[PDB]
């Protein structure tokens, strides 16, 4: 996408104060409890019938950390998010068969967790800067499709 | 659908919000106008700035519709007739804008009360706002 | 929230389809598996190249399911009783796949009934399906 | 868009059978009818309050053909949709403020129209090839957004 020259700092700045590790485990876990139908892609993760079990399950954390790691090792490469998620979308389309609607759902989920985290410092203007980024990933990942 | 757990999760979460309801109904709107400009057209008459009598006057109102719903979860349709005909007839408020206003209200509640907002209250509050929305998106005809 | 109109058009349009309904359930699934391949993964035990006895059999079960809803317009939830639980908490069908199966069911009807597929009927059948969708995806919670 | 040699011959094989004057007016008319909220961005186009008034509204038919004429030109350049649609994007983005979602609804209503009028000649396969293109036009117009 096209963030400005000020929005570039709003994001880059607070990505440095968010423990992407925990966030990654909270976004993925928060998704699965909120959007139940996605548990179908993680059935080899064990049990996910109760909110607690899911937000405890060590697998979700280990993977969450992976989700947010690429989110970050993708940040800064903004103007070409299409070249950063290539194989990564191939994998999603051909291998996983995920529907891109779900990428907009996750970007939204992560975006709320962050709020729970930086609290008061996650002012409206920062939300609007992340809002465009998460759309950029969300649409980059939906690239190699049909 | 709002089940008993969902009903009691909402009430027990909204009850906590208390008097801030107004400041949080407005913040959300304000977050919406910024995060999604395409919604700013529905209001060419407000002063759409970081708070001007309008956004908080409006927020204050949005905060009350929800409190009404939150107090009538069992039967929203009746207790939401008006607004539904104000958005699905008079104003023709495009359906997908309720999806971007809910989000912001979730990012607003979550930034201010990060300790009641557990995964269940979240899941539960994503269904209130969903079934309130659907209700306000019936009248269409 | 179906006006009396939609209840009539839906009953007529479906009613004019008559015998053909089954054949439509199937056509609708091929057009889906090929238009939105992401949806083929719920049917790995099936063979779905073209007019294969399997899609042909599932298709009739699909048309019959709508024949009941069309006939129980007032109480849709009961009418579908188990199709919803069998969709939401079990196969765990993503909700977009309902959206893609409605437009490909609609497109079938048009290809076969351009005669009686006026804009009004088109709008009413669209609602009938969005309605049948919330049901199948309501027991998500 | 990623259109294979066969997929491509099918789509273009199909536009030659489409009467643009006719199609463009029935699609945009059905849009204003099936999804009421959409009428707003228009309004000025006169009396809209029944299938007959929108179908019969003259202006709905004219605009409906410019729309198709664009979809036509666009088709003549599947290889670089974004470029082609650039100018039209900030027209719907800045000028119109149309949620990009409506772009796919319209696309998906044009498909229901190609079917109502091409019947058997709109076999499952051809429609599939065409569903791609629709995404392409939607993502194309949803480019220069802000
Ligand atoms: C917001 C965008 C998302 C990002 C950045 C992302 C990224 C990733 C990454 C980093 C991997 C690495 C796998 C590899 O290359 O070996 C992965 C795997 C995977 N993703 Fe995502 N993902 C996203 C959204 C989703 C969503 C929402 C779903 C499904 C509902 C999903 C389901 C999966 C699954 C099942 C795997 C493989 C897990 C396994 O087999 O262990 N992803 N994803
Ligand atoms: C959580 C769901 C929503 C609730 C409950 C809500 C509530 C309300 C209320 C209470 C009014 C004021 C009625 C009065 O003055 O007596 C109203 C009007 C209005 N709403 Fe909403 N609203 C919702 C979503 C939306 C959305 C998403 C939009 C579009 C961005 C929207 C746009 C407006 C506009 C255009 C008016 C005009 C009111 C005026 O000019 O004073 N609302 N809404
Ligand atoms: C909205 C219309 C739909 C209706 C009314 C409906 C109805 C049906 C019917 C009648 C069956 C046969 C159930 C039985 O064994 O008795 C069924 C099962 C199932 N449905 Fe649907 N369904 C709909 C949409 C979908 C969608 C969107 C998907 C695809 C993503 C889907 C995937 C399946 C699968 C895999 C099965 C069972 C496989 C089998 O045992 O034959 N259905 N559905
Ligand atoms: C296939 C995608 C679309 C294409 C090819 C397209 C193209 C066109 C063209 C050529 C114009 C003239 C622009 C001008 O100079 O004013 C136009 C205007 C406009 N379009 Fe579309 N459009 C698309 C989808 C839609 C959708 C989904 C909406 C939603 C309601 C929309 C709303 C409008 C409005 C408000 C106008 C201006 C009214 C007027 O000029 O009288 N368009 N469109």
């Amino acid at each position: 996408v096209h963030l400005s020259a000020e929005e570039k700092e709003a994001v880059l700045g607070l990505w440095g104060k968010v423990n992407v590790d925990e966030v990654g485990g909270e976004a993925l876990g928060r998704l699965l409890v909120v959007y139940p139908w996605t548990q179908r892609f993680f059935e080899s993760f064990g049990d996910l019938s109760n909110a607690d079990a899911v937000m405890g399950n060590p697998k979700v954390k280990a993977h969450g950390k992976k989700v947010l790691q690429s989110f970050s090792d993708g940040l800064k490469h903004l103007d070409n998010l299409k070249g950063t998620f290539a194989k990564l979308s191939e994998l999603h389309c051909d291998q996983l068969h995920v529907d891109p609607e779900n990428f907009r759902l996750l970007g939204n989920v992560i975006v709320v967790v962050l709020a729970r985290r930086l609290g008061h410092d996650f002012n409206p203007d920062v939300q609007a800067a992340f809002q465009k980024v998460v759309a950029g990933v969300a649409n980059a990942l939906a690239h190699k499709y049909h | 659908v709002l089940s008993a757990a969902d009903k009691a999760n909402v009430k027990a979460a909204w009850g906590k919000v208390g008097g801030q309801a107004g400041a949080h109904g407005a913040e959300a709107l304000e977050r919406m106008f910024l995060g999604f400009p395409t919604t700013k057209t529905y209001f060419p008459h407000f002063n759409l700035s970081h708070g001007s009598d309008q956004v908080k006057a409006h927020g204050q109102k949005v905060a009350d519709a929800l409190t009404k719903a939150v107090g009538h979860l069992d039967d929203l349709p009746g207790a939401l007739s008006a607004l539904s005909d104000l958005h699905a007839h008079k104003l023709r408020v495009d359906p997908v804008n309720f999806k971007l206003l809910s989000h912001c209200l979730l990012v607003t509640l979550a930034a201010h009360h990060p300790d009641d907002f557990n995964p269940s209250v979240h899941a539960s509050l994503d269904k209130f706002l969903a079934n309130v929305s659907t209700v306000l998106t019936s009248k269409y005809r």
